[PDB]
Formats: structure tokens, C-alpha cells, sequence
């Protein structure tokens, strides 16, 4: 019983974008790529047994191609089932009025 | 579909001829707001003009359809001079009544068996199927012109209240004023924009009609029907609150509120509290008794 | 972060949010991705097709 | 686990009395008492079915589910001697009731009142001036015919003294009178008279049969046409073609609003008393059944 | 070790299983030629490794009471015998040195066996070395095992065109968005 | 623990029951009308199929020609017309013991208690069913639904278009909502019949009768055994502590 | 049956015990990649034509015979505005982009502990400057908030575990606001918080627990520790190349070096990172 | 052969619970799985039944069906010790409720779930954060009447819908909304909407009554065609002179033995199957009482 | 486990490898001439474990 089982939580970030001053540290690496535009489009994480794996958003996409993300009548429900909302000044182009 | 076969096994054999119609969701955006709620307690009613009036309630079930091989027909599913009535309901807040008319239906039946008709009251197209087993003017306006007779003599009691009490005002509820301004004393202003939008409101379902259907003596006396309509027309107004005010204190808002004994109160924004008397006849009574129950 | 809500104001009982769809990637707000990120998008874009 | 209980007999027994006892030793009797020892008239069936006051046959079903069954071991001069019967517990019987009725191995023992004659069921001890009536037992699905034979008799008598034209008796009696279970052939005679006074054992039956079906048409398409939704279970759409186009036509307005509560209510309670008669009170099974011995190794 | 096989076996522990045997299969086979680089850990990488392996086995024999041999000096008994050749006997016999009393009493029928003695960690292990008397017999020693482990390596893939690098030294001159490998090299055995 | 089970002896003329049949499956009695103290003519599952019309494989490698048992029961075209074969078939329990005998055979099974032999101090056997024609009624429809004691073992047996059909349920909920979910479950098979009812009466209305036949000690499952005849490759389900107590046909529709 | 009771009761007031991890002797669960998927989860719900749900379907969504590394992990999604910085990621940090820290605020207040879970005028603890790092997440009705907070959904099939589970669950983050002591025993003395199951292929929620040890300590700081992420190969292979000098940011690839109280050695080839 | 079950509490309850939990005992309540140390959570009814959801019944039935029954024998602060129920074993039994209806000797009880009364049969533990909700046992013929209610309920408020208030105002409260007995009269807590499970229940009836209907006998319609008009009868007593025109357009036919003897016999073999729609519940036999004790003793 | 094969005519049944390294031919040489492939291409061998 001394054997106990330890759980813990990891998470790593992916998609992500640098702001419009661009800077290295390292002197060793010589991509040939133009450092302005290059973006990263995937994550590579070490697995258990040291085997390169590949993080991409074709493998994420099992979460990304479901009803929940896109339909918002449960966060309107949330929003305005509250006692005060934000005050409601808001008037503008809201419907659109025939001539 | 088989909501035709059903009727015509149960309530087809209880009510002798049925004309089978198929409601676009377009056309149910007119009643609906912000909603797309299944249609099963569509409560379907006649209603016949200048000879005798009548209403017979039946449910036919909506169910949303893909059968049709148009794709123009992808929705939900359920003396001519006359009119029709569905009275939708859920289980949260949504009453309404939509108006079919005829002379869409008799030209519509002619020869998946379906053809477009267009609505009178709340113009849009609607289809209509087939199944192989099968004085204009005045007509509309009546529950129109009825309802707006009352507004008038309730208005005009209003005045006669008024008149009771020297054409000031006094205050029934317990609003403090906004800020004691110098020009508000022309609420003038306010009071006349009453009698331009309750004249300029008529609906069936308005406050006092539900004040004239009452169930039990006591706690309709204990109860308050209110409806708010806002000022000058900005938005949707609402009908048929029950209280089982805050209405006084935002503004916006020209309150009004029937007891079931018929008495009214007009409330301004300010607190300001007018009552109003009402006159129903027998007629009246009979005919708000037909459709409202 | 697919669709916008709002607030209407109120007339007779308290407004209820509303949604609408963005449509198009370029619809989100200029904090969430800037115009750096647009124009970067866009050369990737051309090295893809 | 010893369970066997004597009563004890005011007076002495004649010898009739003994030797009758004697033709009907394994049987069964209602036991009014769970304790065995006390007086003669517990044991007895006479207090429910008497030749004086004319029995209701629903009393005798109600008695027969509560008490409890006997069987008789011993019959000696001043004492009975009987076997308490507990499930979970192996028993035998002989079927000595009268009208012979063919015992087959593993077939469903039903114990149901007598319809036959009180001759033919009771003894009667006039030396401690009591009655003790045998409860009939029977094999299930002929007890079963049984019931619907003397029910349709009862009604079809009763009509035909109603209306004397539209029923024949010959044609009641050569279908009635023959009851046939697995090429054994068993006549039995029907109740000899309704008469205008209430009639012997039936009568109650089948009244109470009479107002459940002629509610039962009235009471299922209102039913019907409440039930319709959704969820409902999809079979119920194709059984709305089967029924008669007749039954169909009634409308909900003519019966008032409160008596459709009454209709119902009285419908489903004649409905809920009448189902469980059926079935038909006690049940037992037997393992294995001796005819040239006649005993039958019950459970 | 029980800690692994707790649970009974599943596919999962038997995976775990799997992937210890190729860490191990890479880390600690010729244990004794990597003992060469250590340098100064000479003796006590040695001794952690043949107790480990004395730990591995199991001590429970099931007729329970099985009498034992004895060291010369007596009272303890002999656990194990390690079976060697001769250049790992003396290189055995050179990291661990306090030879005991070879002449092990143990068998019967007090016959001198000599089978040299080394203490490791709670328990007495005799160490033999078979290798003369077969070598008498011009017989090739069994112990002397032949392993056969196969190698793979590629040739001729292509580097996908967003090229990067990491060694400032190189220059190849090949102009690098353009070149492609044809041709691989092998270090041979010598 | 309980008392001994009561068992019942039989006695089959030999060439309607084979000797190959594994110890432990459940058969079915069948009344005659004249005689019945000399045959018996009880029925095992798979002659059933027989009489009905790789599972054929196996009851046409056991039982060849069929005219003995289509003489047994004369009447078979008569009683699925009517709906009257259920009232015939009777539950007797699994198999115990088969004294071998030429023209005559001596079956004895269990009628009820739980499931035993007799010779020495009661050595227990088990019961077993093939897994084709046999439904769970468990895996079908699936907060957390409750674990109870014990589960029961039921019978239907049903009038296709196909002539009938037996089926075996297992299920462990309780007897008033198994008719009901087993109405669920023909409710497609009953879509199926209504094609030619228009013409027919009154008493071919009934689709089937459900026995209830036994309680085996539930919160373990069953086992999956095969035949070992010849050809067999037949895999069966097999259940241990076996408590036989055969009820009515109940009507269902 | 032979049956046997003793009865214990602690002498002391304080504490006269402690347990302590001393080596790690395995790890079971694999640090690989499993995204876990929705169709599994809510397969009640359905776009609205037919095809184009069965194209989804088919297109993305689609027991295992064998594996090789061992448990599989089950990787759940946040989305997250592209504008969010490295440095949130880099140390031990809330996924929701707001501190989660319930224990410093005060006792049994329940409306304290939502405003500072869930208020947004008032900036979270980890960051005086910034509110939040993603709004999509944090705020309430936004989409983290649909996504991972139990009972809301309410249509989930249960039995699938769900590691965001306990970071956006109201409730689970709601009880930790009592007295801290209150905390260090019920930590010990009893289970619970959801975790998941051990020795099965998909990883599901517990049930049983019979002689099942769990001890989870992320719950109780409501944080989660980052892990080596590269987003190309070049960081990489850098950072296996030299530990010291590596950069953590390049022109437009980062590197996030891995913040684990298990230090784990790392090889490649023949180059060693530990 | 030994039922014993100890239920292991989390955390220690308060002496205000222990004492009404000691008054409590000897009192059926089901139990969830057969272990010997079970989950509170698993002990109480109260997870079929929450508070904050609309209150099914019907499903309830359902639930107490499955979940093996318990009596409590021992109520301490960290434990609830029970046994069990097997079928065939007797044991002793206490009945203190607060819908109280004093039990007879060899009437039979059964099992239900506690319609009347939230607060009444249940007590919470807040120390624990649960619910302890024990059932309602009763005798047979007034629970058969409460399930005849409740059915009856769900099918008339899904009838009265809104329009006419003259059927809300008797039908929705008088026959559904009181159950009445000797001397008393104790009310239901009828569902603000009726919701789900009865509904599937109602469609195997109308299953039934559709096939019933196919099958029925002209000669039983005869006899109360004559009987209602030509005389007068307690029972006929709902009928007047006045007939369902009904039974007019089916009685044009003239009777025969051969059709109505099928008909009856078809009749026969479907009334059978109501016994199981209908009960739903466990019975319970009582053999003996003590009124003194109010503690019987079941089987 | 984002791909599936890496070789895909290494792989599967009847393709290029396999048909070189299978026990599926005889016509081939006897048994001399050892094949390091074979270990690693064989159906029943693989199968063994």
C-alpha cells in the first residue's frame, strides 16, 4: 500500500503568435524560411519513451467538428439568466428598417 | 403525414371534413419571436364572419419535414370569407395565434401533392397538400373595430375620472421622482402619448381581456393583470404579466394594469396613478367568452 | 469566439442577449488576432496553393 | 417443521360418517384457523357456502385467497388429523372429489369452489350438527373452460328469459354441455335454474363481467384519443385501424365531463378485481401423478 | 519485482513491461566491459550488479526445510553458484578481493571442493570456473555464447524544403535548397 | 442448502431424444391424446426447430428425416392457425440423468429446486442454451441503473410469417416491465406480420406466450462452451446454480 | 465467517505522521497524444442535414488491439486568441487564464471566492496588469465555460473522464474555500475530486477504488505544470543539443522547456538531456 | 443463509437524527445492490426522487422493483444495520407511519413509493448532505386504488388541457386528488405537470384495450340492454333508463354459442396478462398481528 | 499515432516487402543463403509470441 499512484495534470499551448519585433537568442540555428512571416502550425512533444510525437490540428480536430463549439443557445441562456446584464445603452444598425 | 391518418381515425370521425395544410417556418417567424419550438399544441379553430360566430379547438402535431422531394418545402408540417385561427403554445412563455383564411385553401386544392397559397393577414407563402383520399371588406376588420370600441370608452372613463378629481393628478404608488426638475411640469407631453398608443393598440390578447375570463372569484380579486407597452414606439410590447412597482420607477413605460372586476390603472412614469372604469355588455362578454374560452 | 452578442435596450420587459454569426475568419477583433497575423496567414496561404 | 394439527369433535362420529370419511382421505380443505386446534366449524367451507342463504361466488373467491389449505391424514372416532400445506414442502394427494378429471404429470393444479351440486360436494355431520365443504380442484386451462362455459351459460339463460325468441337451449346445451381436454370427453350439467330470485352461484360474475364490457368500448376510445403525443409507443398507430369504424364514430361530448371520471373509475376497478379471478386463486403443481395408484406427489 | 506485476497482467503493464525490456537491454548488458570507463566506481557498480541478480531470484522453495550446504567456517549457508570463464573469474576475483575459506565443507560424500567463495551483500556465493576440463576435451565451452542482433540504416530520403540547420562550421557549397543525398557511409567493423 | 429438488423420471422411445445430447439442457413435454403412458414425446430445443422449419446444420446432423416427430405432433398445422401449440408445450426443466435403452430411453431432469445429481452426495451440473436464438435482453436497451439479486430466465415463443420461432431472454429486472420491454423488443417483427391479417379472424390475433423459467444466481454472467460432436463448432452459453421453476404463458401483443 | 474488530483512536492533537515521495519507479500513463472525442461524448446531438453530418462524421470522427507505451492519456482543447503570450505559458498556471487559488481568500464566503474566480473588473492574482489571457475561457458563458464545467451540459454519457473537469467545475473549485486544515485532512483521509482510473486502455472516471491509491495534489493548487513543447524541430534538436544556451524564443518559433517535479532523462541517439 | 448488511455512515450524525432514526425502526426501505457494506448514497430513495425534479412515480415503482428490499434492525452513529429479504423466509415486521391505515390479519401489503407525504416518511441528514426516504407499505385493495389514481390522473390532466374550467374544477380534485377510508379521508400530492414513464404504460393498455375491443361478446350487451331498461339494480345504478346509443348501433345482430364462446375464450387467454400490468409492486402475506405491538408478521 | 504506416509497401498484405519477405514463396533457393528479413517478414513466426 505504500505504492501509491501520483496523478497530475500537463498542458502545452499550440497555434500561437509572436508580436511585430522579432528577436533570437541563439546564434546556431540558420532557417532558410523569412523570419517576418513564419508562423507555427503544430507542436512536437517528447513521449514516454523518447519518441518524437507530432501535436496538429488534423488530430485536434475530433473536438473542433462538434455541435457544442457552435451553437450558442446555452451561453445566452447563462448570459441572461443573471440578475443585472451590462447596461443596455447598445442602440445601432441591430435590425435592419425597410423604407 | 400521419397526423391526417390520425385524425381521420379518431377526430375526423367526430368532425366531418378536414383541409390538410403544411406551415412554413418563414410564416412562423410572424408570431414566434426568437423561437423554433415544436408545434404540438397548435390549437386550430374556425371563425366565421356576419352570420353567426363559432369556434371548434383541434390539435393537428407539426413535426419539421424533409419528405418533400421540392426542396422549396424543406419546414414543419401540420361562403369563404373567413378565418382560422392556431393558438401556439409551449411549456415556457409563448402564446400565439396565427389567422388562416380561405380562398387560399379552395383555389389551393386543385391538381408529393402540394401547392403555394399566399396569407391575407400575415402575407407570406404556405403550401398546401392534397391527399388522394380527398360582402369581402367587413369581414377581417371585426375583431379589429371591436377591441378598439372598448379602448375608446376605456380612454374616454379615464377623462371622467379626471373630471373627477379637478384634471390634476395624485400619486398611488411609491416612486420617488427621478430629480425635481424645473421642466417636467410639462408631462403634458407624456399623458397625451397615452391616448396616442392605447388607441393605437389593439390586440386579442390584451391585459384587460384576460381580466374579463376569470376562473375563481378569489384570487383573481387577490390578482393584478398588467401589460407595458413602452412610449412612442420603440419595441415589442408585452401582454398578459401576471402579478402573483418596478414598472413606475424605470421609465419608458406607460403601465397599465386591470383587476378582474374590470377596474384599470393607467400608471405613469413618475408614479403617477389614473384610475380608469369599464363597460362591458352581455355581447362583449359572449364574445370574449367564445374565443377567449 | 464564432459569433457576436449584444445587448438591445428594453421596452416593457428586461432584453435578452443576441447572437450573430461572424461569417469570416477577418470578422474576429483586431486583439484577439492582429493584422500581422492576417497578412502572415495570407502569405501561408499562397505557399499552400 | 412437525406441522401436523388435530381438531378435536364434540361428540362421537356415526359409522357412516366414518367410512364417508374414510372414501375421501386426501383432499384438501380451507383451514380458518393458521393455528390447527380449535372448534370443528373453522375447517368447515359451510360458513361461506351454506344450504340456507345463497352463496355469491366472489365471497367464496375472497375466503379461498386468504385461508390457508389442509390436507386430511387421519380420520379416528372422537379426532381429525390434519396436514398443514406450506410452500417449499412436497405433499400428496388422491383425487377423490366425485367427478372424475384425468391428472397429468406436470400439469397445474387450480383449486377452485364447487359449481356442482351440494350432495355431490359436502358431507354433512349430524352427529355435531356441522357441514364441511370440499373445495374443488381442477386442472387449469379445463377450469378455465369451466368458467366460460357456465358464464356463457348464465348469459345466454338469462336473455332467454329476458327474450324467449332469440335464444335456442338445444343449441347452448350440445356446445356447453361438452368439455373436452386432450381426448378426454367430461359432461357436465349446467345450473338447473337462474329462476327470478338470485341465482345459485353465478349471477355476480357475470354482471360484473356485463358493466366492465359494455364500459370497456366507451372507456378505451376516450383513452385512446387522450393517449396521442410524441413519445407514445408507435404499435398503438397500427392497432388505430382495427378497431370497428362504429366504435370509432362516439364523441367525447355526450357522456357529461365528471361521469367520464365515474365510467372510467368504475370500469378499471371492475377491470383490476376481475383480472386476478382468472388466474384462478391457488395454484399448485405436481410431479408426477399414479392412475392405478391415484396419487399425486404435489408441491 | 512485485511492484510491476501487482495488479495481474494487463495490456498496459505488459507494455510498460515491454518498453523496460528494451531500457535495459540497452543500459546494463556488458556491464562489465562498461565498468572500464567508470573509472573510480570499480567495485561498487559490480556489487550492486550481482546482487541485483541474486535478488532476482526467488528464495522460497515450496518442500520447505530443505537442508544446506555450509562455508568451511561453517554456520552460514551457501546460496548460489556463479558459473564464469577464466579471464572474468581473475577480473572478478581482482575487484573483489577477502577471498574466504575455499574449501567448502558443504557436500557430503567435507570433501575440500575449493569452490572459491565471495560474500555478497547478507549471503555466501561460490564462484566456479568449468573452463579447464573442457578445454581437456578440446570441446568449445558453453558458456561462451553467440549473439545475433540485426541493424538497419537508411539511404536516400529527401529533406523537406523548409531546410533548417543547427552547425555554424559546414559549408558544402552544393547551393542546400537544391541537394540530395544518393550514396550512404558505414563504419566497418575495424 | 435448500431441500433436495424434486426431480421427475420420463421414459422417451429412443429415436425422438439422442444420446449424444449434453448433460444439462432444458426440455419441453408434449401431451398426447389417447396414449400417454407409453411415450412421452418431450422435446429438446433443437428438435423443436425441427418441427417449426450453422445452427440448421447441427439439427439436421442430429436428427434425420422427420415424419416420427411430424406424427408425434399431427396437429401442427392446425394449432398455429389457431394459436393453440403454446398450450402444449410445457416446461420441464434441464437434464440430468439418460439411462440408455433401446426402444425406450429414461430421461429425469428437474422439474424445481436447484440443479443436481442424485448418485453421490450431490454433485451439482449446470444448464446450457446455444447463443444463436438467444436474445440478452440486458445489452439491448443500453442515473446508474440498480444491481439486484437475482436474474430470471424467460421463454417466448412467436408466430412469424416464417412459421414460429422460440427465444430465450435473460434479464434480471423484474417480471411486470419484462413483458413491456419485450414488447418493445417484437414491436418491429409485429410491423411485419399485419401484412395478410385483414382477411383472417378473431383467434390468430395472438403473437406469442412467455414463460417464466428459472432464477440463476445473478452479479456473475455466463460462460461460452461449444459442442464437441463431430462437426459441431457450435458455441453455447452455459449457466451454473440453476433454480428451476417453470411458470404460465403469458399472452403478449 | 470469522470476524474481526479493533478499534483506533490518536493520542496526540497534532500530527504524528507523514507520508513522502521518495523514487519513482514507473510511469504508467504515456505522455503521448490522444485527443479524446465528442462523438463519444455528446452523441445526441446532430447538425441539421443529414450528409453534411455524416461527411463530419465520417471525415474526422470516424477496443484498441494493442499498445506499445502504455495507458493512453485523454487530451482535451481549449481554444485560445493567438495574441496570447508565452510567458503565461512558461510557469504553473490555470488553463483558464485566471488564478484559481481559493484557499488565501476568505472562509465560507461563497460570493468572495466567485468574484475573484469569475469577476473580471478586478484583475486575476497572477497578473496585476493583464485580466486574463484568454476571455473565450475564463468568463462566465463564455465557450471554457460550456465546455468544461460539469453539470451544466448535463447530456455528457458519464463514465468518460475529463482532465479540464477539474479546472472549469464550479462546484469542485467552490469547496476548497474552507479553513486550510479543514483541507490538509480531508486531502488524506478521504478520495475523491473525480480522478481517473488506472491499468485500462481509455482511462475512465473511478468507481470502485477497492485497493486504489490516489493522491492528487494539482487539485488542491488548481494549476497545471507545463511540459516540453517545440513548435519545430530545429528548438528542438537545439535543445537537445546544449541545455544552458538555448534559446526559449526564436523569430517566430518558441520553446517551452519542461516545468515537471519529476525531472525525467531524456535521450536521443547518443546526446542526453537531464 | 444469513442476511446481514452494515452500512458504513461517512461522517457522524447528530443526536437530533439518531433520535428519529431510532424511532424509525423496524421499517422497510429498499437497498441497492446485495453487498455487505454498502454507499448511503445507494441506501436512500432519495436519488430516484430529488427535490428540484418534477416527481414521477410510476418510475419510482420501477425503481423500488429492482432495488432489493431491507427491513432496519440497528441504528448507531457510524452504522445501519439491516437484513435483507429472500422470497421464501420469514421474518417479523413493524409498521409506524404517518399516513396511518391499520393492518388486518391475512390481508396482503405492498410496496410503494411515498405519494402522500414529502416531509412525512422522509428525514434528511444535513450531516451528510442526503435524504432517507421510506417507502409506503399498505394493504393490497387501498394501494390497487391509489395506482387506479394515479393512472387515472395521468390520463385526465393531460385530457382537461386549458379550455374548459368546469372539468378542471371537479375532475383534476375529487376522485384523484383524495383517497378515502373507514372514518378518514388523507390527501395526494398530485404532479404539477404529469410527466414521464406512466405514458409508456398507458400505451400497453391501449395495446390491450384495442385488441380487447376486437373480441368482444353481443350477449353479455344484451343482457344490460335489457336489464338497465326492463329493471333496476344497485349495480346497474350508475346506468338510468337512458342506454349508450352505443350499445344500440353494436346490438343489430342476433347471438350464437359459437361465436361467443371464442370470443370469451380469447377474452380468457388476455385477461390473464393484466395481473402483471397491474401489480408493480412486491406482496407481502401477513400471517399474524399485534395491534398492541403495530408489529405484524409478514411473508 | 497521427500516422500509420511509415513504409507503406513495407507493411501491408501482399505488397512489395511482404511478397520479397514472406513465407508465401517456395520457388526461391533452399534454405541457405539466410535472410535477415525473414525475421522480421514471416506471418506464424511472428505469430509464435
Amino acid at each position: 500500500p505504500l505504492n501509491r499512484r501520483m496523478q497530475y495534470s500537463y498542458y502545452f499551448p499550440v497555434g500561437l503568435f509572436m508580436p511585430n519585433p522579432k528577436y533570437t537568442t541563439s546564434a546556431a540555428i540558420k532557417m532558410l524560411d523569412n523570419p517576418t512571416q513564419q508562423l507555427p502550425v503544430e507542436a512536437w512533444i517528447v513521449n514516454k519513451n523518447n519518441l518524437l510525437l507530432a501535436f496538429n490540428l488534423q488530430n485536434a480536430l475530433k473536438v473542433l467538428c462538434h455541435p457544442r463549439l457552435h451553437t450558442p443557445a446555452h451561453t445566452l441562456n447563462s448570459l441572461n439568466a443573471a440578475p443585472a446584464p451590462r447596461d443596455r445603452r447598445e442602440t445601432y444598425s441591430l435590425q435592419h428598417r425597410r423604407p | 403525414m400521419d397526423v391526417h391518418i390520425d385524425n381521420q381515425v379518431l377526430s375526423g370521425l367526430g368532425t366531418p371534413l378536414l383541409v390538410h395544410l403544411f406551415v412554413p417556418d418563414t410564416v412562423m417567424a410572424e408570431l414566434c419571436p426568437n423561437r423554433v419550438p415544436n408545434c404540438e399544441g397548435a390549437w386550430c379553430q374556425t371563425l366565421f364572419s356576419d352570420r353567426t360566430g363559432l369556434t371548434r379547438v383541434c390539435r393537428v402535431f407539426a413535426a419539421r419535414g424533409m419528405l418533400p422531394g421540392r426542396p422549396s418545402h424543406r419546414g414543419t408540417f401540420t361562403n369563404p370569407f373567413h378565418v382560422a385561427a392556431l393558438r401556439f403554445y409551449d411549456e415556457g412563455g409563448l402564446v400565439g395565434e396565427l389567422q388562416i383564411y380561405y380562398l387560399s385553401l379552395f383555389e389551393g386544392a386543385k391538381r408529393a401533392l402540394v401547392r403555394g397559397i399566399a396569407h391575407i393577414f400575415s402575407p407570406h407563402a404556405l403550401y398546401v397538400v392534397t391527399y388522394p383520399e380527398l360582402s369581402i371588406l367587413g369581414a377581417p376588420e371585426r375583431e379589429f373595430r371591436f377591441l378598439i370600441s372598448v379602448a375608446l370608452r376605456i380612454s374616454a372613463s379615464f377623462r371622467e375620472k379626471l373630471a373627477m378629481q379637478a384634471w390634476t393628478a395624485q400619486q398611488e404608488i411609491p416612486v420617488v421622482i427621478p430629480t425635481s426638475y424645473s421642466r417636467i411640469y410639462k408631462n403634458s407631453d407624456l399623458i397625451r402619448e397615452a391616448f396616442f398608443t392605447v388607441q393605437t393598440r389593439v390586440s386579442w390578447e390584451s391585459c384587460w381581456v384576460k381580466a374579463t375570463i376569470s376562473n375563481a372569484p378569489k384570487t383573481p380579486d387577490a390578482c393584478l393583470w398588467i401589460d407595458s407597452h413602452p412610449l412612442y414606439e420603440e419595441g415589442a410590447s408585452a401582454w398578459g404579466k401576471v402579478i402573483d412597482v418596478a414598472l413606475g420607477t424605470d421609465g419608458h413605460c406607460v403601465h397599465l394594469a386591470t383587476t378582474s372586476d374590470g377596474q384599470a390603472f393607467l400608471v405613469l412614469p413618475g408614479g403617477f396613478v389614473i384610475k380608469g372604469q369599464l363597460a362591458l355588455t352581455p355581447e362583449e362578454r359572449g364574445y370574449i367568452l367564445a374565443r377567449h374560452g | 469566439p464564432l459569433y457576436d452578442i449584444y445587448i438591445g435596450r428594453d421596452a416593457g420587459e428586461r432584453a435578452r442577449h443576441r447572437a450573430v454569426h461572424r461569417l469570416m475568419v477577418g470578422n474576429l477583433p483586431t486583439p484577439l488576432a492582429p493584422a500581422a497575423f492576417q497578412e502572415a496567414r495570407g502569405q501561408q496561404f499562397e505557399t499552400a496553393t | 417443521m412437525d406441522l401436523k394439527v388435530v381438531v378435536s369433535l364434540s361428540s362421537r362420529l356415526y359409522t357412516d360418517e366414518i367410512a364417508k370419511m374414510q372414501q375421501r382421505i386426501g383432499c384438501i380443505l380451507p383451514l380458518a384457523s393458521t393455528h390447527g386446534t380449535q372448534n370443528v366449524q373453522g375447517l368447515g367451507l359451510g360458513q361461506v357456502y351454506s344450504l340456507e342463504t345463497v352463496p355469491d361466488y366472489v365471497s367464496m373467491y375472497n375466503y379461498l385467497s386468504d385461508c390457508t389449505l389442509a390436507v386430511l391424514d387421519e380420520v379416528s372416532v372422537d379426532s381429525l388429523i390434519l396436514t398443514k400445506i406450506v410452500p417449499g414442502q412436497t405433499y400428496a394427494i388422491k383425487n377423490k372429489y366425485q367427478p372424475f378429471f384425468q391428472w397429468h404429470g406436470t400439469g397445474s393444479l387450480s383449486v377452485m369452489p364447487p359449481v356442482f351440486g351440494r350432495e355431490h360436494a359436502t358431507v354433512k355431520l349430524e352427529s355435531n350438527d356441522v357441514d364441511i365443504v370440499f373445495p374443488m380442484v381442477l386442472p387449469t386451462p379445463i377450469a378455465e373452460e369451466v368458467l366460460q362455459k357456465i358464464l356463457l351459460f348464465n348469459v345466454y339463460s338469462r336473455v332467454v328469459m329476458q327474450a324467449p325468441g332469440n335464444a335456442d337451449m338445444l343449441d347452448v346445451h350440445m356446445h356447453l354441455g361438452s368439455v373436452s381436454y386432450l381426448g378426454h370427453h367430461y359432461e357436465l350439467a349446467l345450473p338447473e335454474v337462474p329462476g327470478p330470485l338470485g341465482l345459485a352461484l353465478l349471477d355476480n360474475l357475470s354482471l360484473y363481467f356485463c358493466i366492465m364490457v359494455t364500459l370497456l368500448p366507451r372507456a378505451s376510445m376516450r383513452l385512446v384519443r387522450g393517449l396521442i403525443r410524441h413519445e407514445h409507443h408507435d404499435l398503438l398507430n397500427l392497432f388505430q385501424e382495427m378497431v370497428p369504424d362504429e366504435i370509432a364514430r362516439i364523441d367525447l361530448d355526450d357522456l357529461s365531463v365528471a361521469d367520464d371520471l365515474s365510467r372510467m373509475r368504475v370500469m378499471m376497478t371492475y377491470l383490476q378485481s376481475l383480472a386476478s379471478l382468472f388466474n384462478l386463486g391457488p395454484r399448485l403443481a405436481t410431479a408426477a401423478y399414479s392412475q392405478e395408484t391415484l396419487t399425486a406427489t404435489c408441491w | 519485482d512485485p511492484t510491476f506485476t501487482e495488479r495481474g497482467f494487463s495490456k498496459t503493464v505488459k507494455s510498460d513491461l515491454i518498453a523496460m525490456f528494451k531500457r535495459h537491454l540497452l543500459e546494463h548488458s556488458f556491464f562489465l566491459d562498461r565498468a572500464e570507463n567508470m573509472g573510480s566506481g570499480f567495485s561498487q557498480y559490480v556489487r550492486s550488479r550481482l546482487s541485483e541478480m541474486v535478488a532476482a531470484v526467488s528464495g522460497e522453495s515450496v518442500l520447505k526445510g530443505v537442508s544446506t550446504y555450509t562455508t568451511a567456517k561453517g554456520g552460514e549457508p551457501v546460496g548460489g553458484v556463479f558459473i564464469v570463464t577464466d579471464n572474468v573469474l581473475r577480473q572478478l576475483l581482482t575487484f573483489l578481493g577477502e577471498e574466504a575459506d575455499n574449501q567448502i565443507m558443504g557436500p557430503s560424500s567435507r570433501v575440500p571442493i575449493s569452490a572459491a567463495v565471495i560474500k555478497l551483500g547478507n549471503h555466501a556465493v561460490a564462484v566456479e570456473s568449468l573452463q579447464k576440463m573442457y578445454n581437456d576435451t578440446q570441446s568449445p565451452y558453453p558458456l561462451n555464447r553467440r549473439m545475433q542482433y540485426s541493424y538497419y540504416f537508411p539511404v536516400g530520403l529527401f529533406m523537406p524544403n523548409p531546410k533548417y540547420t543547427t552547425s555554424a562550421a559546414i559549408k558544402m557549397l552544393d547551393n542546400p535548397t537544391q541537394q540530395l543525398p544518393v550514396e550512404a557511409w558505414i563504419v566497418n567493423k575495424n | 442448502g435448500w431441500r433436495p429438488p424434486v426431480f421427475g423420471d420420463f421414459l422417451i422411445h429412443a429415436s425422438s431424444f439422442n444420446n449424444a445430447e449434453a448433460t444439462g439442457t432444458p426440455l419441453f413435454q408434449f401431451k398426447q391424446s389417447d396414449p400417454f403412458s407409453g411415450v412421452d414425446a418431450v422435446f429438446t430445443p433443437l428438435s423443436l426447430f425441427i418441427l417449426m422449419n450453422g445452427l440448421t446444420r447441427m439439427a439436421n446432423l442430429l436428427y434425420d428425416s422427420p415424419a416420427t416427430l411430424a406424427d408425434l405432433v399431427p396437429d401442427f398445422g392446425r394449432l398455429v392457425a389457431d394459436r393453440r401449440f403454446h398450450n402444449f408445450i410445457t416446461p420441464v426443466g434441464p437434464l440430468v440423468e439418460n439411462i440408455k435403452s433401446t426402444y425406450l430411453n429414461k430421461i429425469t431432469t428437474v422439474v424445481h429446486g436447484p440443479v443436481v445429481s442424485k448418485a453421490i452426495p450431490r454433485s451439482t451440473v449446470k444448464v446450457t442454451v446455444p447463443q444463436e436464438a438467444f436474445v440478452d435482453l440486458d445489452a439491448w436497451l443500453s442515473g446508474l441503473q440498480p444491481c439486484p439479486a437475482d436474474a430470471r430466465l424467460y421463454v417466448a415463443l412467436t408466430y412469424e410469417e416464417a412459421g414460429p420461432r422460440f427465444t430465450f431472454f435473460q434479464s434480471s429486472r423484474g417480471h411486470c416491465q419484462i413483458m413491456n420491454i419485450l414488447r418493445i423488443y417484437y414491436s418491429p417483427s409485429i410491423m411485419h406480420r399485419y401484412a395478410v391479417v385483414q382477411p383472417l379472424h378473431i383467434e390468430e390475433l395472438t403473437f406469442g406466450a412467455v414463460a417464466c423459467l428459472g432464477t440463476f444466481s445473478a452479479t456473475d454472467g455466463w460462460r461460452r462452451s461449444a459442442f464437441n460432436y463431430r462437426g459441431s463448432s457450435l458455441p453455447v452459453v452455459e449457466i451454473d446454480s440453476f433454480y428451476s421453476n417453470v411458470s404460465d404463458w403469458e399472452v403478449i401483443l | 465467517e470469522v470476524h474481526h474488530e479493533m478499534a483506533s483512536i490518536d493520542t496526540g492533537l497534532s500530527y504524528s505522521s507523514t507520508m513522502t515521495p521518495a523514487r519513482v519507479a514507473a510511469i504508467t500513463t504515456d505522455m503521448g497524444i490522444h485527443t479524446q472525442d465528442f462523438f463519444s461524448v455528446f452523441p445526441a446531438e446532430a447538425f441539421g442535414n443529414q450528409q453534411v453530418n455524416d461527411y463530419i462524421k465520417a471525415k474526422v470522427g470516424a477496443g484498441a488491439p494493442g499498445l506499445c507505451h502504455g495507458q493512453q492519456a485523454t487530451c482535451e482543447i481549449i481554444v485560445t486568441p493567438v495574441t496570447a503570450d508565452v510567458a503565461y505559458f512558461q510557469k504553473s498556471n490555470s488553463p483558464r487564464g485566471r488564478a484559481a487559488c481559493v484557499v488565501s481568500c476568505e472562509n465560507y464566503n461563497q460570493e468572495v471566492a466567485e468574484g475573484l474566480i469569475y469577476d473580471h473588473s478586478r484583475p486575476d492574482a497572477a497578473y496585476e496588469y493583464r485580466s486574463t489571457v484568454n476571455p473565450w475561457a475564463s468568463q462566465l458563458g463564455s465557450l471554457g465555460d460550456i465546455m468544461y464545467n460539469s453539470s451544466y451540459r448535463q447530456t455528457a454519457v458519464p463514465g468518460l473522464y475529463s482532465p479540464c473537469r477539474a479546472f472549469f467545475n464550479k462546484e469542485e473549485l467552490l469547496r476548497n474555500n474552507r479553513g486550510l486544515y479543514n483541507m490538509v485532512n480531508e486531502y488524506s483521509q478521504r478520495l475523491g475530486g473525480h480522478p481517473a482510473t488506472s491499468n485500462t486502455e481509455v482511462q475512465f472516471v473511478v468507481i470502485a477504488g477497492t485497493d486504489v491509491f490516489l493522491e492528487q495534489p494539482c487539485s488542491f493548487l488548481q494549476e497545471a505544470f507545463p511540459a516540453l513543447s517545440a513548435s519545430s524541430r530545429a528548438l528542438i534538436d537545439e535543445f537537445m543539443s546544449v541545455k544552458q544556451t538555448h534559446a526559449p524564443i526564436h523569430y517566430g518559433h518558441y520553446i517551452i522547456e519542461e516545468v515537471a517535479p519529476v525531472r525525467r532523462i531524456l535521450k536521443f541517439g547518443n546526446k542526453v538531456v537531464f
